[PDB]
């Protein structure tokens, strides 16, 4: 199945079947983060999906073509994620991102807790773009996550 | 051996729970991906 849309990246390897990531089908690529699949070859029905592109420091990767998610936080508007954690059905959290400030820029956070697994859940804006996925970030002091909002080029 | 499952379609929900705050953070990103907080 190539149709666009949010996906589980599942395994059989461990116990049972086991939820090691999400990522996001668009324009016949099939885009996620880098942890999630550390570059592995993906199974999608009876078709292979090889990898295409990736940066482990971007903390991405896209198969079967080059990245195609373009869109941008705006900086100033409510998002979007479509979190979709194990075992349970997709769902839409609305946020206000936050911010990280880096030496190279500014990129939007969003401070929202979901299990191991949830990683590559894409973050839209009011139009239903991707702007970026969901799940590299940091512990804050409360102990909580946050999460960057992390795109690629196009 | 890693396989993938259609969960949705990508779309914004216009009711959806709001929630999360809006934390305004100095980080660094190393090399290997991984972001630390600065003070």
């Amino acid at each position: 199945e190539t149709t666009d849309g949010v996906y589980r990246v599942m395994t059989r390897r461990l116990l049972g079947s086991t939820q090691v990531g999400v990522g996001v089908m668009q324009e016949g690529v099939f885009h996620t983060m880098w942890h999630v699949t550390k570059g592995a070859a993906l199974r999608s029905g009876e078709g292979r999906l090889d990898p295409y592109w990736g940066d482990v420091k971007q903390d991405l990767v896209s198969y079967c073509g080059p990245w195609k998610l373009d869109a941008a936080w705006d900086g100033l508007s409510e998002v979007q994620l479509l979190a979709v954690p194990p075992g349970e059905r997709a769902k839409n959290i609305q946020t206000l991102p936050g911010i990280f400030k880096t030496k190279d820029g500014d990129i939007g956070a969003v401070a929202l807790d979901y299990p191991a697994g949830t990683s590559g859940s894409p973050i839209l804006d009011k139009c239903g773009r991707v702007i970026g996925l969901y799940g590299n970030g940091v512990v804050i002091k409360n102990g909580s996550y946050v999460s960057a909002i992390t795109q690629g080029k196009r | 051996d890693m396989y993938i499952e259609r969960a949705g379609d990508i779309t914004w929900e216009k009711d959806a729970e709001v929630t999360g705050n809006s934390p305004r953070l100095d980080v660094a990103l190393d090399e290997s991906g991984d972001f630390s907080l600065v003070e």
